[PDB]
């Protein structure tokens, strides 16, 4: 209770509750979910056709300034009809606030390239292109950053394995570096670390 | 056979091949490319060196983790050669210096070396001994070099009779001896009519590794000749045309000039490249590879500027 | 010298100059797509090879709709 | 609370402007910088003299990956694999067999000194304190083969000193 | 299931784009093999270029063909720049064998495998 | 035996001369580079041993590969390493470089820098101490005491 347990707040909780209902009231075209965790950081869950309207509204409108940006990593999730999650993380300057904009997408449908409204978004967008492969229509510059040039395969997906397919070594047969299929000297013994006996009772989805 | 000699998986970078090699020499050229293809093939390579450890550091990163191993040896003992072939699947004899020192002649290298190692190898119970030699070894005169290699072939077919004697013709490669001798002509050239047929080094060592992994190789000596068979003066025209250095035709022993002005003949008494089943590559593209040194920024980049016929 | 025979001779010797042509067999209705066994890949190879030899801008739709060497002759005749 | 910088202005008094001019001419505080450096020049230097005067350490330092044993006793490890289960780069290869009595042991206990990262997590996880970080850090190996320790290498490494490790743990067991 | 497009509305503009990229890669190869100081004839390079185009012959979805065109145009950006190296362009070649067979018999002697 | 005697004296001269200066260059990828900078810290001097920084690849003797060698780096590493004179030496400094280490099971990471260059001296520790790195350089100097190159050349 008082020791060892982080005391939850109520002021920011009720305020972000009211603010989420405010945003849901004022943009009914592009609101699907508003949600608040116990530690009170706002999440707004979004169809990817009003990304530029929500961002132009959130940087402006003077009821919420939201100048500052943090990354949008589209965390790779199978089993959904639309796979990936673009995660904006907006951090205001006049309010000390944190909202998240989770819009969803899938493997081929482009989203509308938030570089034109946040200049910070450019290298983050090139990063998510090079690592996942969500193509960004209406964008000035799409190179590949934080990989090899000749490499492809978008390695942060769940389909790409832990060690890569290609492997570089040197040979004096052509006096240069060449690529080879992968050969590991030790198996990387995966560990089964998933306990039974219902680790959390509150988070049971309704069973089939 | 003992276990962990059996093959395992896709070859390359710690796939245990069926061979454990013992390579004589290997500090210089041909043995280095042979160790290179064995480390790609993924074997365990015992190599002796009688020299400074820098060349053995040079061929260190070729094999995988701990697949190669080093020792010391000489042409004067028997314990070191016996300790080399204590545990050897296959063993190859590459040795031979192009010039005589003040201690080791062209005599007694091809007499003292292959007799000793052949005798202790046959007494050590190895398989598939492969000794290299040159083409056109004659018992007759005009080459101390080639007659000593002829006596070497005689000794290695004499003792351990199901060996494999392999002769190529002259070989050209990424660090060739003879075209890098044609480097030194640029500061000074001799032209006579003589046919010649070089062969590129990596298909030579491809044929060597196929013949060392494949039995039927014992007994029958083999001859490795490229598809070229052309004239000396066309080679000199070709190399100074690829180098784009202007020319007016007219570390060296006279045995060198006797080698390059002897002859190059053929022998249909024995099979060769494609009869063993390995591809032969022509001269020209490997010449564009190996002539990058001499150009110096005038015509440094060129490919198809010159073609020279065979015969 | 820009008559019909100049254009036809120049297209003739540069399709001679092409290497993988199967067989030689040039005609005014040769139709190297479906009579000589050539893909759309080799179609656009040949068209921009003409463009490399002496050509114009040769826009990709007008480059794309030629298909036959005598029509290439008439095309350069229309454009040059 | 904040304290911002360069709220300053050139004062327009004559002594002020002529002192700024004299500093413009002679580079006077440049000479003050020279004087500060000479004040560290005549200061006595502080190095050590490596083969003879080694640098200091700490009692909790992380070294060797050696092994202990009981007072005149068995190998203290009991093959419980907690060290591999915390080993972050999986550099602990353990294959176990019981010995010829019924008591349980190992066969193969290999530490990859390359792939190790010297956490101390295998110090914190070993239930009997059988694997211990050593004090000394001098491996310095001319081959790649000879940084892969087998079991008998580890136990001959742990028998090169114990009174060392006993002293460090005895002075350090209450803390952790 | 009307997916938003990439560039086109059917496959005809996709065919136009991929043939335009093949035009660009045709005219850009001898510049690179003259520039990186390699050891390969030009016709070998052009033929492996068209082989790498023919590797993807079965592709039919228009978004996917557009995305291959975007990949190829990004690599031609990286080869009109000299941002890549000799190693990558030789890595497109498959010259250090890798002579791995296709017969059943050789895959049986060198086995544990189909 | 005056010939081998004089050649032995001269070989001892040049090997002493080689182990004398040994200035490296600074490749220095990650936090092992910070340990190199603390090997340039005044509490553990390298200039007691004539060991100087030299950022050009054209006059260093040894070269310290120190950091996590990736695929985007490794051809540039060897294309630095080769254009360097004939006595060349490699210090693999750190768990990342001496066998892959903590990023061993990943894409884009060279599993041990024997796959690019040869290695004379491994110095493990993540990071090494300044003391351990200095011990490795002293052992490399003792390797240069163990050369007998010119004796080999004469007795050939
Ligand atoms: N066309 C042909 O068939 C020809 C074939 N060859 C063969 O090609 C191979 C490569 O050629 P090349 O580079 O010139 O030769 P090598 O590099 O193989 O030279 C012989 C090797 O054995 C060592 N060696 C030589 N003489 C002695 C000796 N007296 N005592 C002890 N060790 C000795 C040398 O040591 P180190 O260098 O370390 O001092 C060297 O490593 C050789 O096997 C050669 O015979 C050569 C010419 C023509
Ligand atoms: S944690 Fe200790 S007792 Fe357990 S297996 Fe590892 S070394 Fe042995
Ligand atoms: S200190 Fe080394 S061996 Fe021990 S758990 Fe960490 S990485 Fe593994
Ligand atoms: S070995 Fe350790 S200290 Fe060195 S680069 Fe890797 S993580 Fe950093």
């Amino acid at each position: 209770t008082r020791p060892t347990v982080r005391p939850r707040n109520d002021v920011a909780h009720k305020q972000l509750s009211a603010f989420g209902e405010y945003v849901a009231e004022i943009l009914p075209k592009y609101v699907q979910q508003v949600q608040v965790s116990c530690f009170s950081e706002l999440e707004i869950c979004i169809h990817p056709d009003g990304v530029i309207p929500v961002l132009t509204f959130l940087r402006d409108h003077s009821n919420a300034q939201f100048k500052s940006l943090a990354d949008l990593t589209a965390v790779d999730i199978p089993t959904r009809q639309n796979r990936f999650e673009i995660v904006y993380n907006l951090l205001s300057l006049r309010f000390n606030s944190r909202i998240r904009v989770k819009t969803y997408t899938d493997e081929l449908t482009p989203v509308e390239s938030s570089v034109s409204v946040y200049k910070a978004a450019n290298w983050y967008e090139r990063e998510i292109w090079d690592m996942f492969g969500v193509f960004f229509a209406n964008h000035p510059d799409l190179r590949r950053i934080l990989t090899d040039y000749g490499f492809e395969g978008h390695p942060f997906r769940k389909d790409f394995p832990l060690s890569g397919y290609v492997e570089l070594r040197y040979d004096d047969e052509v006096k240069r570096v060449v690529a080879e299929p992968v050969e590991l000297a030790q198996e990387f013994r995966k560990f089964d670390l998933n306990s039974p006996w219902e680790a959390f009772p509150a988070y049971r989805q309704p069973p089939e | 056979l003992h276990h962990a000699v059996i093959p395992h998986g896709k070859g390359g970078r710690s796939s245990v091949s069926g061979i454990v090699a013992t390579v004589f020499g290997a500090t210089g050229f041909l043995g280095r490319y042979l160790v290179n293809h064995l480390g790609r093939m993924g074997s365990q390579v015992i190599v002796p060196y009688r020299c400074e450890p820098y060349d053995t550091m040079h061929l260190r990163p070729m094999g995988d983790l701990g697949q190669i191993i080093f020792m010391d040896w000489n042409g004067r003992d028997k314990d070191s050669i016996r300790r080399a072939v204590e545990h050897s699947n296959v063993v190859i004899n590459l040795v031979g210096r192009e010039w005589e020192t003040k201690n080791f002649d062209f005599e007694d290298v091809f007499v003292k070396i292959p007799q000793a190692i052949a005798q202790v190898s046959k007494e050590a119970g190895v398989e598939k001994f492969i000794h290299i030699s040159h083409l056109n070894a004659d018992i007759k005169s005009s080459s101390k070099y080639l007659r000593n290699k002829a006596v070497g072939e005689k000794e290695v077919r004499e003792t351990f009779p199901e060996a494999t004697i392999i002769k190529p013709a002259d070989i050209f490669g990424r660090e060739d001896r003879f075209l890098n001798y044609f480097a030194n002509i640029r500061w000074f050239s001799l032209g006579k009519k003589t046919v010649k047929q070089p062969v590129y080094i990596v298909d030579v060592t491809k044929g060597i590794i196929n013949a060392i992994k494949d039995p039927d190789a014992r007994g029958k000596t083999f001859a490795f000749v490229g598809p070229n068979r052309y004239l000396l003066f066309d080679l000199v025209q070709y190399v100074f045309a690829v180098a784009h250095r202007p020319f007016l035709p007219y570390w060296t022993t006279r045995d060198k000039v006797e080698r390059i002005h002897t002859t190059d003949r053929t022998l249909p008494h024995l099979p060769g490249l494609e009869d063993l089943g390995v591809q032969a590559t022509p001269l020209e593209l490997k010449a564009i590879e190996v002539l990058r040194r001499h150009r110096t920024y005038r015509w440094l980049s060129s490919e198809i500027e010159d073609v020279q016929p065979a015969k | 010298p820009l008559t019909l025979e100049g254009i036809k001779d120049r297209v003739l010797y540069v399709l001679k100059l092409y290497d993988k042509i199967d067989p030689e067999k040039l005609s005014v209705n040769s139709h190297f797509m479906k009579d000589l066994g050539l893909d759309s890949l080799d179609q656009v190879e040949i068209i921009m090879a003409m463009e490399d030899e002496f050509g114009f801008e040769i826009p990709d739709i007008d480059a794309e709709k030629l298909m036959c060497p005598q029509e290439i002759v008439d095309y350069i005749a229309d454009k040059k | 609370t904040y304290k911002y910088v360069n709220l300053r202005e050139p004062s327009m008094d004559m002594k002020s402007v002529t002192d700024r001019a004299a500093q413009t001419l002679l580079w006077t505080e440049l000479i003050r910088g020279l004087g500060m450096t000479l004040s560290y020049l005549f200061r006595e230097p502080a190095t050590i003299n490596y083969p003879f005067e080694k640098g200091p350490l700490s009692p909790r330092f992380r070294g060797e990956h050696a092994l202990r044993r009981y007072p005149s006793g068995e190998e203290r490890c009991i093959a419980c694999k907690l060290c591999e289960a915390v080993c972050p780069a999986q550099a602990i290869t353990i294959e176990a067999e019981p010995r010829a009595d019924g008591s349980r042991r190992t066969t193969r206990y290999d530490i990859d000194m390359t792939k190790c990262i010297y956490c101390g997590f295998c110090q914190e996880a070993c239930p009997v304190d059988a694997i211990v970080e050593g004090p000394n850090f001098e491996f310095s190996t001319e081959t790649h083969e000879e940084l892969l320790y087998n079991k008998e290498k580890l136990l001959n490494n742990g028998d090169k000193w114990e009174a060392e490790i006993a002293a460090n743990i005895q002075a350090d067991y209450l803390y952790r | 299931t009307s997916v938003k497009p990439i560039f086109s509305r059917d496959m005809n503009e996709a065919k136009r784009r991929v043939r335009e990229l093949y035009r660009a890669w045709y005219r850009e190869v001898p510049n690179t093999v003259h520039l990186f100081q390699l050891d390969i004839s030009v016709k070998q390079g052009r033929d492996k270029v068209r082989e790498m185009f023919k590797k993807n012959a079965h592709v039919t979805d228009p978004r996917v063909v557009d995305l291959l065109v975007i990949k190829g145009k990004m690599e031609l950006e990286e080869t009109i720049n000299v941002w890549k190296q000799r190693t990558h362009v030789m890595r497109f070649f498959h010259e250090t064998e890798a002579p791995r067979p296709k017969d059943f018999l050789s895959k049986f002697y060198v086995g544990h495998d189909p | 035996s005056r010939g081998e005697y004089v050649v032995a004296k001269l070989d001892d001269l040049i090997n002493w001369a080689r182990r004398s200066s040994l200035w490296p260059m600074t490749f220095g990828l990650a936090c092992c580079a910070v340990e190199m900078m603390h090997m340039a810290a005044p509490r553990y001097d390298m200039d007691r041993f004539g060991v100087v920084f030299r950022a050009s690849p054209r006059q260093s003797d040894v070269m310290i590969v120190a950091g996590t060698l990736t695929n985007k780096m490794a051809p540039a590493l060897r294309k630095v390493y080769d254009q360097m004179p004939e006595p060349r030496y490699v210090v693999s400094m750190g768990s990342c470089a001496n066998g892959g280490g903590y990023y061993h099971y990943s894409y884009s990471v060279v599993r041990g820098c024997d796959r690019i260059v040869p290695v004379d001296i491994y110095v493990p520790g993540c990071p090494p101490t300044a003391e351990a790195l200095l011990y490795g350089i002293l052992q490399l100097q003792k390797k240069i005491k163990r050369e007998k190159r010119l004796r080999i050349w004469y007795r050939r």
